[PDB]
């Protein structure tokens, strides 16, 4: 149900493998490689303990097992996708696409949770807890924004974009420092006077985050699809079945693992769990085998 | 150690700024 976050973020991930026409990451095909195979490690690992403290009753162990069993999941995905992009598009029919830059949906949420959060503290109506609260939310997506502005540059060769990029961070952490500053001024004597210079320093956070936003909007900094041949689509296949099925026998050893967590004594569903971890081994297996065989420059 | 939250928000924001500023000139 709605409950199972674990199982909904597998859901959430197979979406990586459902067309892989844009690069999701910034890894090459060697990266990609080293993933999976620390991602496999990392993987056994957490299955070992999920079935270890599903027998002994371990419940706290446990959830950090199925934690860190999705965390390798999630790895192996990104891994899997990038690397049948990389195959794709290395195909001679196939024309490149450009990675973005940014990520605009996740720039608008971060531009619209700090303007919230801005919002919030700038009230009358606002005890000093929710100031700090406001702050960490804050913090939260300003340090988005600086991170994503510092990939951006990385990735773009152009030199007015990584010059703007990395200045534009800079004004969004120096403005956060001070906004934080009178906020912890404000924490320690929380006053009409503290709560208006709050209320100012807000404004070139605000400004900052704004300029940051026009300059990311340029349809230059933006991602465009890759043309991908069938060729190409048939060369990714192995590698996006093979992860799939990974995906769908993991999601049934974590379901059927919860179960067996709360009832221990059950051959059927321990012999259910056996041929999911298996299925996921092998899955693993294959798609390393079709990572190998698919590789680029062939 | 135990830090106050804030504390560590600044450090963090401080430090990146300086990151930023060196990785361009």
């Amino acid at each position: 149900k709605e409950c199972d976050n674990a199982l909904r973020q597998l859901e959430t991930v197979r979406e990586l493998l459902e067309n892989p026409v844009q690069p999701i990451n910034d890894m090459s095909y060697f990266g990609c490689l080293d993933s999976v195979m620390e991602n496999s490690k990392v993987l056994g690992e957490a299955m070992t303990g999920i079935s270890q403290n599903a027998k002994n009753g371990n419940l706290p162990e446990f959830g950090d097992a199925i934690a860190t069993a999705s965390k390798a999941l999630c790895g192996f995905t990104e891994a899997a996708a990038q690397a049948a992009y990389l195959v794709g598009v290395s195909d001679p029919n196939s024309q490149a696409g450009q990675q973005g830059l940014v990520e605009p949906t996740q720039f608008a949420r971060a531009n619209q949770a700090i303007q919230m959060a801005c919002q919030s503290l700038g009230e009358p109506g606002c005890t000093q807890a929710q100031v700090l609260s406001a702050a960490t939310i804050v913090a939260k997506h300003t340090s988005a924004l600086c991170n994503s502005c510092r990939l951006a540059s990385a990735r773009t060769a152009n030199p007015t974009a990584k010059r703007q990029f990395v200045q534009s961070a800079k004004e969004v952490a120096n403005s956060t420092a001070n906004l934080v500053k009178t906020i912890k001024a404000l924490d320690g004597d929380f006053t009409e006077e503290n709560r208006a210079q709050c209320r100012a320093a807000t404004a070139p956070l605000l400004e900052a985050v704004d300029n940051l936003s026009a300059f990311a909007s340029n349809p230059e900094f933006s991602s465009v699809p890759a043309q991908i041949s069938p060729e190409g689509r048939a060369a990714m296949e192995p590698i996006v079945i093979s992860a799939k099925t990974m995906l769908e026998s993991a999601g049934g050893l974590i379901q059927t693992a919860r179960a067996l967590a709360v009832n221990p004594r059950d051959p059927p569903r321990w012999s259910v769990l056996a041929g999911h971890s298996r299925t996921v081994s092998d899955s693993i297996k294959k798609l390393i085998t079709s990572m190998r065989d698919k590789a680029p420059g062939q | 150690s135990t830090k106050h939250i804030l504390d560590d928000i600044s450090t963090m924001f401080d430090a990146l700024a300086d990151q930023l500023d060196a990785m361009l000139d």
